[PDB]
């Protein structure tokens, strides 16, 4: 039950999980 | 980033990831 994500795909995954972004 | 550290450099579940959106 975890994720793990580092560089473009954790930048992706925050882009389609955050409704208003993450600036 | 506070996110690098929580779901890069270690896993994380995806309510913190969440967490870590603009509200």
């Amino acid at each position: 039950n975890s994720l793990r994500a580092c560089g473009p795909a954790l930048m992706d995954m925050l882009r389609v999980a955050c409704p208003n972004g993450f600036n | 980033r506070g996110v690098v550290d929580s779901c890069c450099r270690n896993s994380c579940s995806f309510s913190t990831l969440r967490a870590y959106c603009d509200s």
